């Protein structure tokens, strides 16, 4: 029978895979063309067409292939299969289209690739090759598609590769590729996208790079790249992506880039940058992705990004920055995510943030943020996330924070905030993690408080509190709570064996009085327990000393009378139970009896 | 953020049928606001709590990378395989509680590095083989529970094993010593 | 191999 048939009977013999993969191939006169892979021309009945990916088949690649010459397109995905690249491939030759991508082939890339030269797509993406690029590949002049990415590729960047005239992507990220990137490329005309980085480059982007006007996609990120950024890539008007992120790019950045107008995302984030931001970037109306994470940066946020209609991602966080934020912020209603945390911040919190009730990750914290709280922020249905510590804000705190079914973390940690905690807080049916800390409060917490449907973590330790604490209801979820360091009077209530979960309970510091609950010999899993500097008066637990995971108990400064447990108690620290002048026992030296 | 794709991989290692691991956000720049997760002022983990969270499947030798890491609480859960050497790997490590687990395999030798060590509750898991000696050069030791398991051996007597009762070695396979009941070659 | 793509995801 025909060469055709030979060659894809031999195909589906050569190639080990689930027999599902060949199912309908068997033969009883053009039969092979009805199979599935296969794709013949109408006329000639040859295989034009052989897709065959995803169909997790492993083995080698038969010579009997190019027996099926007039065949245009090749596509093998994902398919584990290992080797040096086949030669036998290139001679195929009226291709153009080849994928070869996401499988295991190694070694070095064989050189006769050039052969194709009809070739418009080559996809190698993630394979084993080692071995320096193919400077093959570089005399193919109708290439349009070349992913090489995803193998570990050794040395340099061809020269010879900007001679592609009509190269439109090019992929060769996620290698071993180093040294300096070849002027020459600026040379491909029609190229749009470009994503080299993940591999080891140096020196300076090239000046030159900035002929590339049809260029939409660059990505050079994680690499050694360094010096200054280029005034002259302020030309590419036609640019929608630059991710520079992750080198060593220094001095400012030019004020020519407030002129790609097509920008969407824009990623600088852990370089040396300097200086302010251009007060030009108020103008890409296209921007959706601002990052300028972790530089040197400085100087104010221009008060031009209040409203990009398209802003949406925004991450000023680890430079010194001063100012205000844009006080016209999130008012484009798409805003998401923000993130200025540790920087020279100063003002108030835009109120409009929300306006949208897109937002969800709101990160203000380490900052010189001063002022009340935006009640509006109380109104955004999104927010999820939201961390304020170190920071100036002051007054009562907003009360409308138990509405929100998403929001999960809150620190407000380390500010001026006083008058009374807001009641619904417990209420709030996600909330897992709330730090108070640190405040001006001079009031007392919910009777809510420990009814927190999920609610693991709770730190309201040394804002000025004051009052008796809470009766626990039914506590759920807590593992952690530090109340210490404030003005609390009265006793331990009664139900603290309700806190299943309980870990790590710091009460110290305080006007505490009354009795130690037995209730809490009886939490299960219970680890450190800090009770010292209180009236504290009674006696420790009988059968405290039967519990296997307590490491920590601290009662000294108390008025605590009676015996130490013989328990896990001896394994103790003597000076745990110090100041306590009533306690008797081995561990405070004085014997009872 | 090195010890957080480290305690990410055991969480990917790991089978949480009630999502506690759930916080755990490999992209997040440290893992210290993660649950079950304690850092200290420095930001590196000296605490891991999931006693009693379900957690079924094993574990990876990338505990080791915690430099700093303290308490390591396992305790209570349907945890097997083996115990990696790697612990060793653990300097300031001094409470170790893997207890009521399906655990199998030897107690590494490498345990025996230690030397913050306090707590070491391995009891009522599935381990073998012998108990190792270097054990007995961790004099921070307190509370030894090796209780409940397949141990074949003898019990050492010498170092920090001095202070121990047969409550710590109790219930196993052939074992044999003066800390415990019955004498060997 | 598998390479990362897109903008800096690192976060807070
Ligand atoms: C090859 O096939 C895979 C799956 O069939 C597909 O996802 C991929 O886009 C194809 N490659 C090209 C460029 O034809
Ligand atoms: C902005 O993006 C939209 C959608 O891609 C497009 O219609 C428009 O051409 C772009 N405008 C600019 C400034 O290039
Ligand atoms: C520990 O081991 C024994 C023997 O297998 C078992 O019967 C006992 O109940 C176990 N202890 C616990 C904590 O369940
Ligand atoms: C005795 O204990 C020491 C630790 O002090 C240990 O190094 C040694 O190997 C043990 N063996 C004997 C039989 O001395």
């Amino acid at each position: 029978f025909s060469p055709q048939l030979l060659s894809l009977l031999s195909l589906k013999t050569s190639l080990s895979g689930p027999p599902s993969a060949f199912q309908d191939w068997k033969v009883p006169d053009a039969v092979w063309c009805s199979w599935s892979g296969v794709v013949c021309d109408n006329v000639t009945a040859q295989v034009i067409s052989l897709d065959l990916s995803h169909r997790n088949l492993s083995g080698r690649i038969p010579i009997q292939i190019r027996y099926l010459s007039s065949l245009l397109y090749l596509n093998l995905s994902g398919n584990s299969l290992e080797g040096s690249f086949p030669t036998s491939i290139f001679d195929l030759t009226k291709l153009t289209t080849l994928d070869i991508s996401r499988n295991s082939f190694d070694s070095s890339f064989p050189p006769g690739i050039s052969k194709l030269k009809f070739l418009k797509v080559f996809n190698a993406f993630s394979n084993n090759f080692e071995g320096l690029l193919p400077s093959d590949v570089s005399r193919l002049r109708f290439l349009e598609e070349l992913n090489f990415g995803g193998s570990y590729f050794e040395g340099e960047i061809p020269a010879a590769y900007g001679g592609l005239q009509r190269l439109k992507f090019i992929h060769l990220a996620g290698n071993v590729l180093g040294g300096k990137l070849p002027p020459r490329l600026g040379l491909l005309t029609e190229l749009q996208h470009m994503e080299i980085g993940y591999n080891h480059f140096n020196g300076n982007i090239p000046s030159e790079f900035a002929l590339l006007s049809n260029l939409k996609y660059f990505d050079v990120s994680n690499c050694s790249l360094s010096g200054s950024l280029p005034q002259e890539l302020g030309n590419l008007s036609n640019l929608e992506t630059l991710f520079l992120f992750q080198n060593g790019f220094t001095g400012e950045i030019p004020e020519s880039y407030s002129n790609l107008k097509s920008l969407k995302l824009l990623d600088f984030s852990s370089n040396q940058l300097s200086g302010s931001i251009p007060s030009g970037f108020s103008t890409l109306k296209n921007l959706t992705w601002l990052s300028l994470i972790s530089n040197n940066l400085s100087g104010e946020v221009p008060e031009g990004i209040g409203e990009l209609p398209e802003l949406t991602t925004l991450f000023l966080w680890n430079n010194n920055f001063t100012g205000v934020l844009p006080h016209k912020l999130g008012s484009n209603g798409k805003l998401e995510t923000m993130d200025v945390s540790n920087n020279s911040f100063t003002g108030t919190i835009p109120s409009s943030l929300c306006h949208g009730n897109k937002l969800y990750k709101l990160i203000l914290f380490s900052n010189m943020f001063e002022g009340e709280l935006p009640k509006s922020l109380t109104r955004c249905e999104s927010l999820w996330r939201f961390r304020s510590q170190n920071n100036r804000l002051n007054g009562t705190i907003p009360i409308g924070f138990g509405s929100l079914r998403n929001l999960t973390f809150v620190d407000l940690s380390n500010n001026r905030f006083t008058d009374q905690i807001p009641a619904d807080f417990a209420t709030a049916p996600v909330l897992q993690y709330l730090n108070l800390s640190t405040n001006f409060f001079h009031r007392k917490l919910p009777e809510n408080i420990w009814k927190a449907p999920n609610l693991q973590i709770f730190s309201a330790s040394f804002s000025n509190l004051i009052g008796e604490i809470p009766n626990y209801v039914g506590c759920k979820s807590f593992y952690r709570i530090e109340l210490q360091g404030n003005s609390l009077n009265g006793t331990i209530p009664w139900d603290i064996g309700h806190c299943e979960k309980l870990l790590c309970l710091n009460l110290s510091q305080n006007h505490l009085n009354g009795i130690i609950p037995w209730e809490i010999s009886t939490l299960p899993s219970i680890a450190d327990v800090d009770l010292s500097h209180n009236l504290l008066t009674g006696t420790i637990p009988s059968d405290f000393g039967s519990s296997k995971t307590i490491t920590t108990f601290n009662v000294s400064y108390n008025q605590l009378i009676g015996p130490i447990p013989s328990g896990s108690f001896a394994h103790l620290n003597p000076s745990f139970f110090s100041s306590n002048e009533g306690l008797c026992g081995d561990l405070v030296g004085k014997p009872c009896n | 953020n090195m010890e957080g794709d480290a305690l990410h991989s055991l969480r990917a290692n790991l089978v949480d049928p009630n999502n506690v691991l759930q916080s755990w956000d490999p992209t997040l720049v440290n893992p210290c606001t993660w649950f079950h997760v304690t850092c200290n002022n420095e930001n590196s983990v000296i605490r891991v709590d999931l006693g009693n969270a379900d957690l079924s499947g094993q574990l990876v030798p990338q505990l080791g990378q915690l430099k700093n890491l303290q308490y390591l609480e396992l305790y209570s859960n349907n945890i097997t395989g083996p115990v990696p050497s790697d612990l060793g790997n653990l300097t300031n490590l001094v409470s170790l509680d893997l207890y009521l687990n399906s655990f199998t395999g030897p107690i590494p030798d490498s345990l025996g590095k230690l030397f913050k060590l306090r707590f070491l509750r391995l009891n009522n898991n599935s381990l073998t083989g012998p108990i190792p000696m270097s054990l007995t050069n961790i004099m921070t030791l307190q509370v030894l529970d090796l209780s409940n398991n397949r141990l074949s051996g003898s019990v050492p007597d010498n170092g920090s094993f001095s202070l121990f009762t047969p409550i710590s070695f109790a219930n196993n396979l052939d074992l044999c010593g003066p800390v415990t009941s019955r004498p060997c070659p | 191999h598998e390479v990362p793509s897109g903008p800096n995801p690192i976060s807070n």
